[PDB]
């Protein structure tokens, strides 16, 4: 399904094929338009 | 309709250098202020 967006609070986010536990907020990182999403200096 | 051409030349095959061309983005993640080793496809340099 879909839900909506819960912001600045420990969820357990479930995006199109990413998952894990977090907080979510908003960002200033350029992406690109075919960039899906960024990863760290780690993997 | 497929129409042939009337006196088409042979091709040449003339040999130039490619020095540091086709580098392109092999996935779609950001990443910023890194450097990062990638084992793909490349069009290796010169």
């Amino acid at each position: 399904l879909s839900t909506d967006l819960i912001k600045n609070q420990c969820v357990n986010f479930n995006f199109n094929g990413l998952t894990g536990t977090g907080v979510l907020t908003p960002s200033s990182k350029r992406f690109q338009p075919f960039q899906q999403f960024g990863r760290d200096v780690s993997d | 309709r497929c129409t042939t051409f009337d006196d088409v030349q042979a091709p040449n095959y003339t040999q130039h250098t490619s020095s540091m061309r086709g580098v392109y983005y092999p996935d779609e993640i950001f990443r910023s202020d890194t450097l990062y080793l990638t084992q793909d496809l490349f069009l290796p340099f010169y």
